[PDB]
């Protein structure tokens, strides 16, 4: 079976390998999405299954003969056993954090075991200038292309480093967050300059980046997913797609867990994000203001044993700067809508309350509105009301 | 518009139970009767005097921070038990009602020293009293919550009312706080003031009528308040019918 894989691989053209520590899933999601919004035929181990047997896994279900791209995610600890059955042409790396729990210098040692593995292969290298521990992979190929951001690119929500080439103290210029940055050491390892470059961005309240001066309006959020996202950009150029196709498949792409995940149908757009605490609910209740025009809310609150029975925490939170809002109404729902309509008249929030226990029936009333629908479910609520809004979207 | 005054106990330390919503309460429906109110947080006690409070507040913090409360508020028992028994109004919280008492066991037999301002005792044991709670008053009809504490008070003064579901202060009495003059004292949460209007307009209409000023109008809207209560008055009656 590891022969099989051997032989499956082998008829694949391009095969992309993402690695990294974090961000692998929303890079290696968006190639592919990208790709696929192409119709272009791809091997894709679209669950996250990273290591050798899932890998093995989707070649195995999902080869067939018009299947020119494998792309897939590998857990970074699986390298060495799946470069034993699988060569790529490609490889990107997103970056490498030693966690606060990791003993000392785990982090090194696992970038030289990898180095020793990719080496002299003809593997090309796309590497997050960045961060110096991907850098590093500079050694373990001749074919080397590098992405990053420009300095003050964006104000990140911000221990010590050392050089990865001689083990001296990390000399940093400009510092994005944690290790990512622009450094250079006194022995010549220093962040390159990037082929492919983020010279800003802004979350407001999804990605909005601006990268070789093209500019890519996205539907997810998260500070750090700009840097995914030019992974992914990186990877598609890299495959010889144009600006045009990698912004219409990245104007596209959204989560799907119910976290700042995006819907839209014909004119009518939905934007749903749990929260279920006062510092959740603060930040769903935010995003209103950075959408322009009149918004639709849904709010529910469930008291199930998961969500906790005491709801007093909705007065610690800030319902009354909805005021500052354009709001049609607000449905408010779950199996204690009656305490958010009762918080939102304390706070003043002088719109239209409809009060709709049922999650489903009133996350599809705000398909009767033309305005942004803003949804936000606590915990319990959350299954029933992003199955209702895929229902609602088709 | 008229002002009334509402000193806050302190507010740093005693914040387990979102008093904010009681303060937000208070607002509100002094607002619909053209009453301004202020907050004094009052974290320090030094020369604090009640010359200048309309209505005090005491809220409820774990353990630890109940007995430093205990120790800062001692400073000036004897011009909070003054003004209590002059009928000042008050509301306090789990703790802060606690506390008011003489003693309060924790579950291990640990016993901390309350001001003394009332002759009780709290005992607390480690199976707690949680759920719904649903009480009939003759002073503030309905009174409708969530409980969840330990401790078991034992007082024989008058209570907020007789507990139709749920517990109240302890296993038996099935009654709820305390009522002495204008003092209340509640283990509920919600926090306790948004749904149960007539406990809020009770207490600013005895700091209303102390000072001299009006109260109008005295009726207002509270719909929204009467349809909160009503989900956890009929989910109690469901209770009961599933328990036969
Ligand atoms: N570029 C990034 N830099 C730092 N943190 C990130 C980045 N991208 C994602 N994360 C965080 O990492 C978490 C996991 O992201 P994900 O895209 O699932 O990474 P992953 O590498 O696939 N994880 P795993 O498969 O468990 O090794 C996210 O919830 C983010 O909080
Ligand atoms: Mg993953
Ligand atoms: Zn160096």
């Amino acid at each position: 079976d590891t022969d099989v894989l051997r032989k499956l691989a082998e008829q694949v053209d391009d095969i992309v390998f993402i690695s990294g520590t974090n961000g692998k899933t929303t890079t290696s999601n968006l190639i592919g999405h990208t790709l696929k919004a192409n119709n272009i035929q791809i091997i894709h181990n679209n669950e996250g299954a990273n290591m050798a047997a899932g890998i093995t896994s989707a070649f195995i279900m999902q080869s067939t003969p018009k299947t020119k791209i494998a792309v897939i995610e590998i857990d970074e600890g699986s390298i060495p056993r799946v470069l034993k059955e699988v060569t790529p042409s490609m490889m990107v790396f997103t970056n490498f954090f030693r966690d606060q729990m990791d003993r000392f210098g785990e982090i090194d040692i696992m970038v030289n075991n990898i180095a020793e593995t990719i080496s002299n292969k003809g593997i090309k290298l796309l590497l997050n200038a960045d961060d110096p521990f991907v850098s590093r992979l500079k050694i373990a190929s001749d074919t080397i292309v590098y992405y990053g951001m420009k300095a003050h690119a964006h104000e990140f929500e911000q221990e010590s480093r050392y050089c990865p080439n001689c083990g001296r103290l990390l000399q940093y210029d400009y510092i994005h967050y944690n290790q990512i940055g622009h450094y250079h050491c006194q022995c010549g390892f220093k962040r390159e300059q990037a082929k492919y470059e983020i010279s800003s961005f802004d979350v407001a309240p999804f990605l909005y980046l601006n990268i070789n001066d093209e500019k890519y309006d996205m539907k997810i959020a998260g500070d750090f997913n700009a840097y995914n996202a030019l992974a992914a950009y990186t990877v598609l150029r890299e495959l010889g797609l144009n600006e045009q196709t990698i912004k219409n498949g990245f104007e596209t792409y959204t989560s799907d867990n119910g976290r700042m995940q995006y819907f839209k149908k014909e004119r009518k757009e939905a934007m749903i994000n749990l929260a279920k605490n006062p510092a959740g609910m603060n930040a769903s209740l935010s995003v209103g203001e950075q959408l322009e025009g009149e918004k639709v809310y849904v709010i529910s609150l469930n008291d199930n044993a998961a969500d906790g029975r005491d709801t007093s925490w909705i007065y610690d939170a800030d319902f009354e700067k909805l005021s500052k809002q354009q709001i049609e109404a607000i449905i408010v729902t779950g199996t204690r809508a009656e305490e958010l309509q009762l918080r939102l008249k304390l706070a003043e929030v002088e719109v239209p309350i409809i009060v709709e226990r049922d999650i489903y029936k009133a996350t599809a009333k705000t398909m009767d509105y033309k305005g942004f629908t803003v949804a936000i479910p606590n915990y319990t609520s959350l299954a029933p009301m992003l199955e209702q809004l895929n229902r609602s979207f088709e | 518009m008229h002002e009334l005054t509402i000193y806050h106990f302190m507010s740093d330390k005693l914040n387990l139970y979102s008093d904010i919503g009681n303060i937000i309460a208070l607002r509100q429906r002094a607002k619909k009767r053209n009453i301004k109110v202020n907050v004094v947080e009052i974290n320090e006690t030094e020369g604090i005097t009640f010359d200048e409070c309309d209505i005090f507040f005491i809220g409820g913090g774990s353990d630890r921070e109940q007995a430093l409360a205990t120790k800062e508020l001692s400073k000036i028992k004897t011009p909070l038990k003054e003004a209590i028994e002059d009928g000042m109004p008050g509301l306090t919280i789990c703790g802060g009602y606690q506390f008011l008492g003489k003693k309060y066991i924790t579950p291990d037999g640990t016993e901390l020293e309350g001001l003394g301002i009332l002759d009780f005792y709290t005992e607390s044991k480690t199976n707690r009293l949680t759920g719904d709670i649903v009480i009939e008053s003759d002073t503030f009809g309905t009174i409708v919550g969530f409980e969840n504490h330990g401790g078991r008070t034992y007082h024989d003064f008058g209570t907020l009312g007789h507990v139709t579901f749920g517990y109240g202060n302890n296993d038996e009495d099935k009654k709820e706080g305390i009522h002495y003059k204008n003092l209340l004292g509640t283990y509920l949460h919600g926090p306790i003031l948004p749904k149960n209007y007539e406990i809020t307009d009770y207490l600013l209409e005895k700091a209303c009528e102390r000072k001299g000023i009006p109260f109008e109008p005295k009726e207002i809207d509270n719909e929204a308040e009467i349809q909160a209560k009503q989900v956890l008055i009929d989910r109690a009656n469901r209770q009961k019918k599933s328990r036969l």
